[PDB]
């Protein structure tokens, strides 16, 4: 049993940068070196950048380089360009082909400046109240980092195991995020209450924020 | 550490209609394996020529086990050139490792 | 020219069974080659499964978690390797991809070398029914406007399965659109939105509909979205 430990999970850097993304194996991988990286865009199958065992003739930049025998090996990115934002894995090979296993990968993603959030809440539709549920959406724009915590309120009781969200990726154009998040409840549950809040908690914010809506006011 | 066979000798010199032989040595490893005989191209490609487990090209095992024949019948002028042998592991673990590469001057 | 394709992705059930094909162009299995399967599921990282050395000798090799519950095998004469899943569980919903190693003139090659892919085939593992999505309007209110930019968008909710497309104005608006990945709810539908800023002062001069395309009910709808009273 082998098990491949990548870190750190995901980084955030700017071009130019130098990052190393290290890859650490339970047990010495096959004669020190049977050891890969790759680099995968969404979407898209994965492309092999550094076979350590016999370094590639192919077209990898000079940036990249691997590093390390036996049990630790480094990934380094000597200068960061545009098209290296991507997520990146490590693959083992041993002994007994049987452990070869991938490590979970690390994503690169764009630095900028910290940004906190835009809030908007978006009470449900008249068309979906006739079906008999109801969905209420909260909207957060334009943020960085990624780590945001959106926390339901229905009437001042807190929500749990009734909402989902997800996020993008970073913005084309000024690399934040979005992230969307849907609060469902039955009509019958919707129209027993009053106040529907959506509290936001992030670093650009030096303490949490709400946007709400009174259903039945506008 | 990952010791890859030997494909002797670095250089062959023969005249035009003559036996050429190389020998590539695979040490010990005999459970299960393909050996392959390749000759570069002018753009760096490899083709294949003949493998042992199997005609002007013929690859031959020696009683040692770990040594091989990979020998030109009819030697020609056209024949010449770069020459290496690869060694594929099926077994305790896949690999293949390849020699380095000789040179034939006919 | 040399090229791998997977098929036979799809929904199927769980504890049943489902045989996925990989489909190789450009080059002959007699031998240095093994074909791997590798997959992923939807936002998390690469897994391989299984090899299988491609000529005669036909040896597989399997991940550890993989044996006895996956079965990989060959046919030569039509370049074609064969994934067999068994007793599929949700889990197990994913892309999967084969990728090739080996070859000539590496040096040294093992299965870790794996330098040509698939685009990877789909499987998602559920009991749910093909549905169309309900969309609906996410209507721009004050509650949705700051600085001369307005939200809006639209919820596309329980559909099964993946994927749908969503556009807004017939494709002619593209700047400030941001459609989310989908969720998957404890129905076993998925949800998704699709949102876009636009100038506080189109509203009630611009219309905007967005068309949402959910194939595999054959749904096609067109939801303007525009204020509220």
């Amino acid at each position: 049993a082998a098990q491949l430990t990548q870190s750190p999970s995901s980084l955030s850097a700017s071009v130019g940068d130098r990052v190393t993304i290290t890859c650490q194996s339970s047990q010495s991988v096959y004669n020190n070196n049977d050891l890969a990286w790759y680099q995968q865009k969404p979407g898209k199958p994965p492309k092999l950048l550094i076979y350590t065992p016999s370094s590639l003739t192919s077209g990898v930049p000079s940036r990249f380089s691997g590093s390390g025998s036996g049990t630790d090996f480094t990934l380094t990115i000597s200068s960061l360009q545009p098209e290296d934002f991507a997520t990146y894995y490590c693959l083992g090979g041993y002994d007994d082909d049987s452990d070869n296993a991938f490590g979970g990968g690390t994503k690169v993603e764009i630095k900028r400046t910290v940004a906190a959030p835009s809030v908007f809440i978006f009470p449900p539709s008249d068309e979906q109240l006739k079906s008999g549920t109801a969905s209420v959406v909260c909207l957060l724009n334009n943020f960085y980092p990624r780590e945001a915590k959106v926390q339901w309120k229905v009437d001042n009781a807190l929500q749990s195991g009734n909402s989902q969200e997800s996020v993008t990726e970073q913005d084309s154009k000024d690399s934040t995020y979005s992230l969307s998040s849907t609060l469902t409840l039955s009509k019958a549950d919707y129209e027993k209450h009053k106040v529907y809040a959506c509290e936001v908690t992030h670093q650009g914010l030096s303490s949490p924020v709400t946007k709400s809506f009174n259903r039945g006011e506008c | 550490p990952w010791n890859p066979p030997t494909f002797s000798p670095a250089l062959l010199v023969v005249t035009e209609g003559d036996n050429a032989t190389f020998t590539c040595s695979f040490s010990n490893t005999s459970e299960s394996f393909v050996l392959n005989w390749y000759r570069m191209s002018p753009s760096n490609q490899t083709d294949k020529l003949a493998a042992f487990p199997e005609s002007r090209f013929r690859v031959t095992q020696l009683p040692n086990g770990r040594d091989f024949h990979m020998s030109v019948v009819r030697a020609r002028r056209n024949d010449s050139g770069t020459y290496l042998c690869g060694a594929i592991s099926l077994a305790p673990k896949a690999q293949i490792k390849e020699s380095l590469r000789a040179e034939l001057r006919v | 020219e040399q090229q791998l394709v997977e098929s036979g992705g799809g929904v199927v059930q769980p504890g049943r069974s489902l045989r996925l094909s990989c489909a190789a162009s450009g080059f002959s299995f007699s031998s240095t080659y093994w074909l791997s399967w590798v997959r992923q599921a939807p936002g998390k990282g690469l897994e391989w499964i299984a090899a299988i050395y491609v000529g005669s000798s036909g040896n597989t090799y399997y991940a550890n978690w993989a044996k006895g519950r996956f079965t990989i095998s060959k046919d030569s004469s039509s370049t074609t390797v064969f994934l067999q899943m068994n007793s599929l569980r949700a889990e197990d919903t994913a892309v999967y991809f084969c990728a090739r190693a080996g070859g000539a003139g590496g040096g040294v090659y093992t299965l870790t070398r794996l330098d040509l892919w698939g685009q990877g085939t789909l499987v998602t593992v559920s009991s749910a029914s093909t549905k169309g999505p309900s969309v609906f309007p996410l209507a721009p209110s004050s509650k949705s406007t700051s600085g001369g930019t307005a939200a809006l968008g639209c919820l596309v909710k329980d559909y099964f399965p993946e994927p749908v497309t969503v556009s807004w104005n017939s494709g002619a608006l593209t700047s400030g659109v941001h459609t989310f990945p989908a969720v998957l709810q404890s129905s076993g539908l998925y949800s998704l939105s699709s949102v876009v800023t636009v100038p506080s002062s189109s509203l009630g001069t611009q219309t905007y509909i967005c068309n949402v395309n959910h194939k595999p009910s054959n749904t096609k709808v067109d939801k303007k979205v525009e204020p509220k009273s």
